[PDB]
RNA sequence: CCGCCCCCCAAACUCCGAAGGGCCGCGCCGCCCCGCCCUGGCCUGGGCGGGGCGGGCGAAUGCGGGCGGCGC
RNA sequence: CCUGCUACACCGGACCGCAGGCGUCCCACGGCGGGCUCAGCGAGGACCCUCCCGCGGAGCAGAAGGGCACAAGCCCG
RNA sequence: AGUUCGGCCAUCCUACGGCGGAAACUCCUUAACUCGUUCCGAAUUAAGAAGAGAAGCGCCGUCAGGCCCCGCCAGUACUGCGAUCGGAGACGUCGUGGGAACACGGGGUGCCGAACC
């Protein structure tokens, strides 16, 4: 969340000095652990064909049986 | 209303599980269907049961038209016309079991007393077409029998009633 | 709460068996062995006669197979006996022999239109008085014009000893096939000795005959209902073996097939 | 290897294709075959007798001999300098016809039809490997313009 | 227990599958007849040969080729 | 001597390389013909029986890999 | 339109619903003879012709599972040949050739041949 968004970049940078070699702290334009973006989320829930499940996001399905 | 869907009793089997003992219970059905009887082996050895393989485990017998017909009659009246609403399968068939068998009939104890699973299966005109060897399919699913049909017409006809 | 059998998975690894292996109405196994010939012969026709049987009627045809499809030569049908004065009772025993005598007259008849001299037909003029023995058209050995040759197949059909498919293949025998066969099957073999009236009896069909001498003896009623189109034809059960018997004599005389047009509608 | 029984090595050549198990189908019997005809092998795995060793798997032969049951099958095999003409008996489920010839043949043909259909002169009949194009006109009227994009990462 | 998602894997896992390799072919053909003998119901085939008329040189580049004996 | 892998998609390819096997067993556990369908899941039935679905999830002497369903498996002659 | 015999072996399979029958195939009726059931005419064998469109079969349907085609994924992953290119290395780069798969989206859902009604 937005609590300890000023703090992630120091625990990982702890992190790294415990591995070999070179490595890169970044941060993703993802939203969460899912696999859109923030703003392309926004939209998404917006108009709302977005599937929620318990900690990830996909879309509407549109395939299978009407309803039964 | 149509024929071809008017329910029938595919078949009656009598099955006798447990020395001379399947002699003598063979002799019963011998005598109580007027069919050589067929005997059973045992498939697995379970000591804790008390049985090898290669031992004549169980004995039964199946019959067939009116002959079926009336014997399961006489045993629904052993029964007192009673049966369990859950005692009908999933798939249009029932049965029961009689604990003394002499409860048929009168008979000298000679050959002692065994008790017996009655297991009626029902079918329709039409079944021909899964059991038959050339051009074998299988029956359509609306053509095929529920259990409410099943316990319908078995009421309709034996006027059985139902335990719960 | 119970496992499902038929998935996704299960059916993109299922693989369906031959159009007519699913339909149940040929066995690859047996076609095998009867098409089978060795490869120095180069193309040389092979032939079947097919015998195949449904409720209400008995088809005996000539066949050969090729690659793509399989030629028909000649074909004969139960229900064209009525033509030659047969009426009813037709897919017994003595229609089945009757409609295999059809066949081989035919075929013969057939492949010897033209021919001046040596014709299947005038050499192998099959057996006449239907006698009901042994007989083998390949003992007669002709040097330069022999028999023709076929293969009894019967497909999905048991091969129970006194079968109506052995009794078409006699009667294509008598007509002067070469179809190579025991006795063993037939009405009348104890395994020390085989006869011929005990084979004539169900060839002239004296079976039905003298069940409905003894069902019209005790039930009439049932009679009546067991016999309705025999009694509609007014064919007294003795006089049968005639009717058999000019039956044989017109097929002998004329083979012949003829087109029977029609109007098919959708 | 330490180990080359006859049928060393043969877990995936010999094995049978997807969804396509179980008996061969007829023309494996209706083909027929003549001396001289070229021929692919190719092993089926579910028929055993008559099953040529795994060296003889994508090769192109011709028939020697034919059989009651086996054909005769020459090819030719390299070994260490030389090359040996191998003979082997091989039953009809592993030999397929082949189609070494059959654009020689094609041609063989069109250029004794075209002959005979000659329009008056007779059209250059050799094969002719690929030339470099010749001059002609391309309109630019609509042209697109296109450039290297930034870095995006 | 069951169904939908999901992070990460295999030299002795593979429904898919390259680059890369491998084997064979690239000149004589068509149409008609006639002779000989295992194979076929036959006036069937298959093989080996003779004749008679139509034709014909059918990718590139380079270039003469094949076989044996004796021996280190 | 044998199977799978090492081995780099024709063949071939080393090590006191890796995971293993062989010196036997069966007149039936063999030949042929016919008939049959296996492991099981689900639902039923007095203190083995029945149906239904069932691409092999079984079996085929013993390693491993491959193969097989009106069969190459099981039963009968 | 149908039946028998086939070719290629799912664009043909599986599941659940619906619609048909003049002719044809099927369900179907019987146990004297024939033959047969680890017991049972269920199967099969023999002998029929009263009754059906309820099944099998033909056909239609389903934001159906499967199967098949196309585009995209993507000149990306990988890779043959060449380099006194970079880097401590692990690895990468350039020049000249070849070039996927998964996923994703739109489409479709047996035809060919011999004989008879
Ligand atoms: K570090
Ligand atoms: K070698
Ligand atoms: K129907
Ligand atoms: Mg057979």
């Amino acid at each position: 969340r937005a609590s300890a968004k000023d703090y992630v970049k120091d625990a990982l940078r702890r992190a790294k000095f415990k591995i070999p070699g070179r490595q890169a702290i970044v941060e993703s334009r993802n939203w969460g652990f899912t696999e859109f973006t923030k703003e392309e989320y926004e939209d998404l829930r917006e108009r709302g064909e977005l599937q929620y499940d318990g900690n990830n996001a996909h879309r509407i399905s549109r395939k299978g049986p009407l309803n039964l | 209303e149509n024929p071809m869907r008017r329910i029938r009793i595919e078949k009656l089997v009598l099955n006798i599980c447990i020395g001379d003992a399947l002699t003598k219970a063979a002799k019963v059905l011998q005598q109580l269907t007027d069919q050589e009887p067929t005997f059973s082996k045992s498939r697995l050895t379970i000591r804790g049961f008390g049985i090898r393989r290669g031992q004549k485990i169980s004995t039964h017998v199946t019959v067939r038209g009116e002959k079926a017909r009336e014997i399961i009659e006489r045993g629904l009246r052993v029964k007192n016309f009673e049966l369990p609403y859950s005692c009908f399968s999933t798939t249009g068939n029932f049965g029961f079991g009689i604990t003394e068998h002499i409860d048929l009939g009168i008979k000298y104890d000679s050959m002692g007393i065994y008790g017996m699973d009655f297991y009626v299966v029902l079918s329709r005109p039409g079944f021909r077409v899964n059991k038959r060897r050339a051009q074998q399919q299988h029956v359509g699913a609306s053509h095929k029998i529920t259990p409410d049909e099943a316990r319908a017409w078995v009421e309709r006809e034996f006027e059985v009633v139902y335990t719960k | 709460w119970v496992k499902v059998q038929k998935t996704r998975s299960y059916f993109k690894r299922f693989q369906v068996q031959f159009r007519r292996r699913r339909e149940g109405k040929t066995d690859y196994q047996a076609r095998k062995a009867l098409i089978i010939q060795d490869k120095n012969k180069y193309a040389t026709p092979r032939y079947r006669f097919v015998v195949r049987r449904t409720n209400k009627d008995i088809i005996c045809q000539v066949t050969a197979a090729e690659l793509t499809k399989d030629r028909v030569v000649c074909a004969a049908y139960s229900h064209e006996l009525p033509r030659y004065g047969i009426p009813v009772g037709l897919t017994n025993y003595a229609a089945a022999y009757a409609t295999g005598l059809l066949c081989g007259r035919r075929l013969l008849e057939k492949l010897s239109v033209g021919i001046k001299e040596n014709a299947l037909a005038q050499l192998y003029p099959g057996l006449d008085k239907a006698t009901g023995e042994e007989y083998h058209p390949d003992e007669n050995e002709n040097e330069e014009v022999h028999a023709f040759k076929a293969f009894l197949d019967i497909g999905l059909a048991r091969a129970s000893t006194g079968a109506r498919v052995f009794a078409a293949m006699k009667g294509a025998v008598d007509a002067g096939l070469n179809i190579p066969h025991s006795m063993k099957r037939f009405p009348g073999y104890s395994k020390d000795g085989f006869d011929s009236s005990a084979l004539r009896d169900r060839i002239m069909g004296k079976h039905v005959g003298d069940y409905m001498a003894e069902l019209k003896a005790e039930d009439e009623e049932t009679y009546r209902k067991r016999f309705s189109k025999y009694i509609a034809a007014k064919v007294e059960p003795l006089r049968l073996e005639a009717m058999y018997t000019k039956a044989h004599a017109a097929i002998r005389a004329n083979p012949q097939a003829v087109k029977a047009k029609f109007e098919i509608k959708k | 290897t330490h180990s080359q029984g006859y049928r060393c090595k043969t877990r995936y050549c010999f094995a049978r294709k997807f969804r396509r198990h179980g008996m061969a189908n007829l023309t494996t019997y209706n083909r027929v075959y003549k001396l001289g005809q070229y021929v692919n092998i190719k092993v089926n795995g579910a028929y055993h007798k008559g099953m040529p060793h795994r060296y003889y798997n994508g090769r192109t032969g011709t028939i020697f001999n034919i059989g009651p049951r086996a054909l005769g099958v020459q090819i030719q095999k390299r070994v260490r300098g030389r090359i040996m003409l191998k003979r082997i008996n091989v039953r009809l489920e592993h030999v397929h016809p082949s189609d070494c010839r059959k654009n020689h043949l094609e041609r063989v043909a069109a250029n004794d039809a075209a002959r005979r259909l000659a329009g008056q002169p007779v059209p250059c009949l050799k094969r002719q490997n690929a030339l470099p194009r010749a001059a002609h006109v391309v309109s630019i009227a609509s042209a697109i313009d296109i450039t290297p994009l930034k870095y995006d990462g």
